[PDB]
């Protein structure tokens, strides 16, 4: 149930840590980290206007890492031709089949 | 070392003109309920940081209750400095203030 | 063919005068490879590089020649060299850190951090350490902050905590100024290990692990041979294995190695000429400050029990230094009751004590108690509870505990009692304080069954009348803490058998 | 067997993959999940 | 009218003396009413 | 690597530790060799009734230098 | 607050003023690039999110040399090619004109 | 103009008290006495004993290190005097407890004894080592000083112990003994070590 | 307690020359040295050398940021105890061109 | 007290953008212990006690190539009452991407309840 | 003017702007969607016109209509630097409901910065709950639920008189009520107690008076963060705080088996309180 982010110290291990009160972060053995700022906001469709259309998304406890391009896309632009079956390219095995 | 010799000497002389001597001090002989609350706040905050206590803390484990016993025996070594509104001040020790 | 390579570094040496640092960034990179990576430097090309720098360091001192010094400093495993390559590398540090002593700041970061290796592995790490401490006298002040910085973590393995400390005992020998600091750094970090062992230990009934063949476990590790940007969010099974049997041998390995060392350091000639008194001062002024304010702690106060019991001089500065604590006026209560607790169990459990010191103690105690009953009987019947007399009740137990374990000392050929014990104890038990009801139940009933067999004073009628007539909780728990109860440490106990009196 | 229920004619049903969310018998687009034998515990309070 | 008074003070080179309770909470100084209208001083025994 | 964390502790210069200000209050005035010898006799004997015993030894190399020979 | 961390120096008075054009000694950044991101989302140097204005997106700071946990942030200046005035002081320069 | 604008720059870097030579020898007089004024905290634990507190908190960490505000290395302190916060010498002074914490701040005077080398000063010291890169010395048996090669004259040769080190022999055919006399070129505030950069040129 | 000590208490650095919160900086030192806190606009850069009959710097007035720029002077800092919004107040008044000067008179 | 939540996976997707994420699990890329609350189709067993944090349905998205499960976040513990899975009418013959899930929160009389 | 410096007329004019640091200009986000900061939307607009007039200046370097574009630039480089500072002082397009309110509207409102964030703040170590009546606590007391009681803590410094209490507080740990939740060492570093067994907690509890061998921190001592006990104090307030008797100091009385704050009837006149769904804040 641990979530990633930066590395850890407290003289043990570079890994992901354990936040205690959702913005205060501890280690795995009971030593404390410093000042998680925990970006939150209130809702006042209102509160100004929907200004533009920009594709930035939180996925890594805070600032943007999701909706980033050409990094998980190479094995997605070739899955159509490979995974589906009976593609109708069979010319000489069809003479054998 | 030329500026600081004068800038100190101005400062300690200005501070002497605002000190009101013991025979000329004109405020109340009582501890004015805010002096009492801050003395017990400041003394207990010193007792919890290992200041030497001058009273038998008879199994008392509360720093605020220790200072309430030092206040009853006139054992708190603090000094109230009462600022008159031009900055001048009177120094009243805690032992000589009447406690309400 | 080793000379043309020696011209490449000398052609590189004036390239900082050409102001590029271009070919240096391949030379200086080439020596800072890891010591399993075969494109590192060898002992031929090192001596090629070394004395270009031991004769012409006048321009490496610049703001861009700095980086090759890092690669010479962080040239890892550097003590693994043959002596025609090692003692030339030792010669380089003795001039680099004397030409620019901005690098003794940085080289001693490496020297202390390799005290983890054993004694025979760091003969060179201590030679450079002894030397600059004579050369740079302003380095006692900040290599001290490197001793505590590189002390190993307690939940790590066991070779680090036994061999970082052993190389640190080498330091105290050739480093006399940095002494009181050595023992403060060790005694504070035994308690981290000593304290977690009694709460893992059972009750006062003795514990046996039924292991006839003990675990040597010299082979208990591997051989001494010594990511993808993110990882992905993870899950449970941290599985902290507790210090069940690991932290029993961590306190075996260390605290035996300590008292082996002090068996040397106190001796009938260092008490004159060396600092055998000075090791005894730096532990007694570390006794009453560090271990004496700990709670619930066996296994550490055997050290002072082992040092003082070496020589008879050391008892005349520890049986009275303990009374400097346990009868003062300026000291708090619970310091005194824990020290009177130290009083009765040091005198009872130490075999090498002489009877010239027993009634040196036991007369000062009976003088205190009889002086107490003179001045303060009339304060019994007044307002106030019987908790005002915790000092008297602690001292009466501190006296009766001596008689339970050293009663045949107080006799003579006639069977008489020194300090009039049948006249003392018949007088004090029946006093208005009633010291049988307000002291430890087990050791006051231990006293009743013995002082009848010794026919000193009779108190079963008063013990019967006290429990028919009948905060406080942590005051009894000082009266239940016998400090020199027997030991859990399976290897340190062997040296205590020559010193420590058993239950019978 | 993982199953569903047609919300219009109460006909049991199961869907795997390349399978439209419809009732095979009628053509109802709304399916409700059935409950199978699975342990849940309660205090009788 | 926050920036309205702010302009009136910048044009005036004003030294805020930090003695009203609104000026002391802004700068975090202890208030001057009640328990903050006097000082406490510890009388130390050695010369 | 481990000199790069706990860098407020690697500052190690709190208000309990270091003074708030130090001002020179006059012009510095040179002492003689006869006076540093009389000073260091007093300053080392006063601190020989802790810290500072790693720096008294530096003074005892300074004290021996003014009146003797290595 | 901690009571084991006393503070020796306190603020007694606050002077109001105007920053003059000696911002040059203060800020040595001169934020010129109007583009604030790039492709791969990295801060472009000279932009508003430059790394000498404080640590950002798990970068060390250029001037502070510290991560997001310990840098204060630092101020950057925009060169204006003309003296544009101040709308705070405009009604008062309109009187001395 | 800029002939009196720069007084807030140039006067700040001019050390007042230079070092004179002694006994008509040439070696300068660098150990100086300076009076200072401290503003220090005082613990609640040292509140029955205020002078031992100021010594153990603020004065003892300051000795044998370089201080910026005196320009030297603090050798000691003599005549510590807490300034009273009650103008009215006397035994019972009083210092001012801060509002938030139980700590009390006060002013103190004391006289330092700092060691102050400057450029052009001439120092003595026993030679510790010497190589064909530099000479290393210990000033007053405590202070490191290195005389590098580009400040040693050209006409001196390094004799070589041929197996294991060796003398730096001058133009006169004299292997040099310990007690050397050299002139300061620069003083270093590099790390926690104070090192004198010196010369042997005219 | 309810408005400073338990909401946004930050011990911040202030120059005792220009009286500012936001012009201070902790330098990026040598790895064999110690960083300290230094003001920026009180510090004059090292390419402003102007000329015992000559001047020379005592090696501790000179500090560097990680950009490599040396600076001479800019010391005389201390630590005060302010609410953290007073940093956000000072920076959002600099964006109006307004300079707040803080007088740290107990020094 | 009953409450319905509409779990929808066409909420972000444009009408032109093809189908990205799928109810169910993705093989070989596996967190366990989601299978205590959830079933093979990535939908919860009905009758299941949930708390805040507990997974309320799973999905596999093609872009991030991950198995992602939506989490129930309300301080009241509930039981899964009903799970309706909603087919499509406008775009026919397309896979499951709208599921409504009804909870029940049991409400014994607590101190503070107004009668 | 003791510094006797000159009032200069370039105090009215801005040759440079300054940009607030990165921490004061973090990107906004709602839902999970990161936006660009509002302070940067009307600031790069100044930085494009800083570049539009910069290329257009190069046409003047080689030498009508270019002045009609140059004078057009001086209006908008003023009308953008007016928009970075105010928002009604830069009217611009005049289309209604103007966004990016500028650095003045961040300072002026009922919310603003002074009223919402300097004069009043949100605090740590506070709680609130519905209140319930109780004739069985004292009139000066408050009945604290055990939900609140094992959450709010007090940094007690450990000394020679409270080591008996503070050992048992570390042993009881974060779940048994007269307990603790963190210890703070003399270097200011915190050690949490939440994952630990009683053996690691009895390890820490027997080391509270052991002096760490440092010299920087020989003055300091440790701090146990004990829970809230019966001797603690609480400021209670009914929320429309008309007079100062609606914010009084109560003594803590920790009551088992209860989930609401619980108050005596003698205190209901001063808080204007009726026990029908009212809440009161509890500051510690
Ligand atoms: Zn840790």
């Amino acid at each position: 149930t641990f979530i990633r982010g930066p590395i850890c110290g407290t003289d043990n291990c570079p890994s992901r840590l354990w936040r205690i009160i959702d913005g205060r972060r501890t280690c795995q053995y009971g030593h404390v980290m410093e000042g998680d700022v925990e970006f939150n906001d209130d809702e006042d469709l209102g509160a100004g206007v929907i200004t533009r259309r920009l594709n930035l998304t939180t996925n890594a406890t805070g600032s943007f890492q999701s909706s980033q391009l050409t990094n998980s896309q190479l094995l997605q632009q070739q899955q159509r031709q490979s995974h589906k079956k009976f593609k109708k390219l069979i010319g000489h095995e069809a003479k054998l089949l | 070392p030329e500026d600081f010799q004068q800038h100190e000497q101005i400062r300690r002389k200005t501070l002497k003109e605002k000190a009101i001597p013991k025979d000329q001090r004109a405020t109340t002989p009582y501890m004015t309920k805010y002096e009492r609350a801050r003395i017990l706040g400041t003394r207990a905050l010193q007792i919890s940081m290992n200041a030497p206590v001058f009273v038998d803390l008879e199994g008392e484990t509360d720093p605020l209750r220790i200072a309430m016993k030092e206040l009853a025996e006139k054992k708190i070594p603090l000094v109230i400095r009462r600022y008159l509104p031009d900055g001048s001040f009177e120094d009243w020790s805690v032992e000589e203030l009447i406690v309400d | 063919s080793a000379a043309m390579y020696s011209r490449f570094v000398k052609s590189a040496l004036d390239d900082l005068d050409k102001n590029d640092s271009t070919q240096i960034g391949i030379i200086a990179n080439q020596v800072a490879l890891p010591s399993k990576n075969p494109e590192r430097i060898n002992d031929k090309n090192l001596n090629i590089l070394l004395d270009i720098l031991s004769s012409n360091i006048n321009r490496i001192e610049s703001s861009r020649g700095t980086f090759l010094i890092q690669s010479i400093i962080n040239f890892e495993k550097w003590w693994e060299l043959p002596p025609h390559t090692l003692s030339k590398y030792i010669y380089f540090i003795k001039i680099l850190c004397s030409s620019i002593p901005k690098w003794w700041q940085d080289v001693s970061m490496i020297l202390v951090s390799c005290f983890i290796l054993p004694i025979k592995q760091t003969v060179c790490h201590h030679d450079m350490l002894k030397y600059f401490l004579r050369m740079i006298p302003s380095s006692m002040g900040f290599i001290d902050t490197y001793l505590a910085k590189f002390f190993p973590n307690k939940n790590d393995t066991r070779r680090k905590l036994v061999n970082y400390t052993s190389n640190l005992l080498k330091l105290r020998g050739y480093c006399s100024e940095l002494g009181f600091q050595i023992w403060s750094l060790l005694i504070e970090k035994i308690i981290s290990i000593d304290v977690e062992l009694q709460n893992e230990l059972d009750e006062l009934d003795d514990d046996v692990d039924d292991d006839d063949l003990e675990e040597v476990d010299l082979e208990d590790d591997d051989d001494l041979d010594d990511i993808e940007g993110m990882d992905g969010t993870e899950e449970y099974n941290v599985e902290l294995t507790q210090g069940i049997k690991e932290l029993s041998t961590k306190l075996d390995s260390i605290l035996t190695l300590v008292s082996t060392h002090v068996e040397e350091q106190v001796t009938p000639e260092s008490l004159e000429s060396g600092e055998g008194v000075g090791v005894f001062n730096t532990l007694t002024t570390l006794f009453k400050t560090h271990v004496l304010p700990t709670y619930y702690t066996r296994s550490i106060q055997y050290i002072m029990f082992h040092v003082s019991q070496q020589q008879l001089e050391l008892m005349d500065s520890f049986l009275v230094t303990l009374i400097d604590i346990s009868f003062a006026v300026n000291e708090a209560a619970e310091k005194k009751i824990k020290s009177l607790q130290y009083l009765g169990s040091y005198i009872a459990r130490a075999k090498k004590l002489s009877r010239t010191q027993i009634i040196f103690v036991a007369s000062y105690l009976t003088s205190w108690l009889n002086r107490y009953v003179i001045e303060r009987e009339e304060e019994v019947d007044q307002r106030g509870g019987m908790e005002r007399f915790k000092h008297f009740y602690a001292a009466f137990q501190a006296l009766c505990y001596i008689f339970c374990f050293r009663h045949n000392i107080f006799r003579d050929t006639d069977g008489n009692w020194e300090c009039e014990l049948d006249k003392f104890f018949q007088r004090m038990v029946i006093s208005k304080f009633n010291p049988l009801k307000f002291c430890n139940e087990n050791v006051m009933l231990m006293f009743a069954r013995i002082a009848q067999q010794e026919s000193v004073a009779y108190c079963f009628s008063i013990i019967e009348n006290n429990n028919n007539e009948r905060t406080r909780q942590q005051f009894i728990d000082l009266q239940s803490y016998f400090p020199y109860d027997p030991l859990f440490l399976k290897n340190y106990k062997i040296l205590m058998k020559e010193y420590y009196i058993e239950w019978s | 067997t993982l199953k569903y229920i047609c919300a219009e004619c109460s006909s049991k049903l199961s869907l795997s993959r390349t399978d439209a969310v419809r009732c095979k018998d009628c053509g109802h687009r709304i399916l409700l999940k059935a409950r199978t034998k699975r342990l849940v515990q309660f205090e009788a309070r | 009218t926050t920036c309205q008074f702010l302009t009136k003070a910048v044009l005036d080179n004003e030294r805020e003396q930090l003695d009203s309770p609104s000026a002391r909470i802004v700068v975090g100084k202890l208030n001057n009413v009640g328990t903050g209208s006097f000082d406490v001083l510890a009388k130390v025994p050695n010369a | 690597m481990m000199k790069g964390s706990r860098r407020t502790g690697n500052n190690t210069a709190t208000t309990l530790n270091t003074p708030v200000v130090i001002h020179a209050t006059q012009l510095p005035q040179h002492v003689s060799t006869d006076e540093v010898l009389q000073f260091l006799e007093s300053f080392i004997d006063e601190k020989e009734n802790t810290n500072l015993s790693s720096s008294i030894s530096q003074l005892k190399r300074i004290q021996r230098d003014f009146k003797g020979l290595p | 607050m901690d009571i084991s961390k006393p503070v020796g120096s306190e603020i007694t008075s606050v002077d109001f003023g105007i920053l003059t054009a000696k911002i040059r000694n203060l800020s040595a950044k001169q934020i010129t690039n109007p583009t604030v991101l790039d492709n791969l989302g990295h801060p472009v140097s000279g932009g508003l999110y430059d790394l000498a204005l404080g640590a950002f997106l798990r970068n060390l700071c250029s001037t502070c040399g510290l991560d997001e946990k310990f840098c204060p942030g630092h101020q950057g200046h925009i060169e204006l090619p003309v003296p544009c005035y101040n709308p705070l002081f405009f009604n008062q320069l309109y009187i001395y004109l | 103009n800029e002939n009196r604008e720069t007084a807030r720059f140039i006067k700040k870097h001019k050390k007042q008290v230079t070092n004179p030579i002694d006994e008509k020898n040439g070696t300068s007089n660098c150990i100086v006495r300076v009076p200072i004024a401290l503003y220090v905290s005082l613990a609640p634990m040292y509140l029955e004993n205020p002078l031992q507190g100021v010594m153990k908190q603020h004065l003892n960490p300051l000795v044998m290190k370089y201080n910026n505000k005196v320009g030297g290395v603090v050798l000691g302190y003599e005549g510590l005097k807490i300034l009273d916060a009650d103008p009215l010498d006397t035994s019972e002074k009083l210092i001012k407890i801060t509002p938030d914490t139980p700590f009390g701040f006060t002013w103190c005077h004391v006289n330092l004894y700092v060691w102050q080398p400057q450029v052009g000063d001439v120092l003595e010291g026993y030679i510790f080592i010497q190589s064909a890169s530099h000479i290393g010395l210990l000033i007053h048996d405590a202070f490191n000083a290195s005389i590098k090669k580009n400040n040693i004259p050209v006409d001196w040769t390094f004799v070589h112990n041929d197996v294991e080190l060796g003398h730096w022999v001058d133009s006169n055919g004299e292997p040099i003994d310990g007690k050397l006399r050299f002139t300061v070129r620069n003083v270093h505030t590099t790390g926690r070590v104070v090192s004198v950069d010196g010369t042997l040129i005219s | 307690d309810r408005l400073l000590n338990s909401s946004d208490y930050t011990q911040a650095s202030v120059c005792r020359e220009c009286g500012s919160i936001l012009t201070t900086q902790q330098s990026v030192p040598r790895i064999g040295s110690i960083s300290t806190v230094c003001c920026r606009r009180c510090s004059m850069r090292f390419e402003d050398a102007k000329k015992g009959e000559k001047i020379f710097i005592d090696d501790s007035q000179i500090w560097e940021d990680g950009q490599g720029n040396k600076f001479v002077g800019g010391n005389e800092t201390t630590t005060v105890a302010i609410p953290f919004v007073l940093k956000y107040l000072d920076s959002e008044l600099s964006a109006m061109g307004i300079r707040l000067r803080y007088n740290v008179e107990p020094k | 007290m009953y409450k319905t939540e509409k779990v929808d996976l066409a909420l972000n997707r444009n009408r032109g953008d093809p189908i990205t994420q799928h109810f169910g699990f993705g093989n070989d890329e596996w967190p366990k212990e989601w299978l205590e609350k959830l079933d093979e189709d990535g939908l919860p067993y009905i009758g299941t006690y949930v708390e805040e944090g507990d997974p309320i349905c799973a999905y596999f998205d093609d872009t991030l190539n991950k198995t992602k499960i939506k989490t129930y976040h309300s301080s009241e513990p509930a039981y899964i009452e009903e799970v309706n899975l909603i087919g499509d009418e406008s775009n026919k013959f397309q896979e499951l991407q709208t599921v409504s899930i009804k909870y029940r929160i049991r409400r014994t009389p607590q101190i503070g309840d107004k009668f | 003017n003791l510094s006797r410096k000159l009032v200069k007329a370039d105090s009215f004019f801005m040759d440079v702007l300054v940009v607030p640091p990165t921490r004061f200009r973090l990107p906004s986000k709602l839902g999970e969607e990161v936006h660009e900061n509002s302070q940067n939307q009307l600031l790069s607009k100044v930085l494009t016109t800083s570049l539009l007039i910069r290329d257009l200046n190069d046409d003047l370097s080689k030498l009508r209509v270019i002045f009609s574009r140059l004078m057009n630039a001086f209006v908008t480089i003023q009308n953008d630097v007016n928009a970075f500072i105010d928002s009604t002082k830069a009217q611009g397009r005049t289309s209604g409901k103007v966004p990016i309110p500028g650095v003045k509207q961040a300072l002026e409102k009922k919310e603003g910065l002074f009223r919402k964030h300097m004069m009043g703040k949100r605090v740590n170590y506070a709680a609130r709950s519905v209140i319930s009546p109780d004739p069985n606590i004292e009139t000066n007391e408050i009945g604290v639920p055990p939900v609140f009681a094992v959450k709010l803590t007090y940094p007690e410094p450990v000394t020679a008189y409270n080591i008996a209490e503070l050992r048992q507080a570390v042993i009881n740990g974060p779940d048994k009520w007269p307990g603790a939740t963190q210890i703070q060492n003399e270097d200011g570093s915190l050690v949490s107690l939440i994952g630990m067994s009683v053996e690691q907690r009895k390890a820490l509890a027997n080391q509270l008076l052991t002096p760490s061998s440092n010299v920087s921190t020989h003055t300091l001592n440790k701090k146990v963060y004990r829970h809230i006990k019966n001797r603690d104090v609480v400021l209670m307030n009914r929320q429309p705080t008309l007079h100062k008797a609606s914010m009084m100091g109560h003594k803590v009385r920790v009551l088992p088996n209860e989930k609401t704050l619980r108050l005596h009837y003698a205190n209901t006149g001063a808080y204007n309180a009726d026990f029908d769904g009212d809440e009161m804040n509890m500051h510690f």
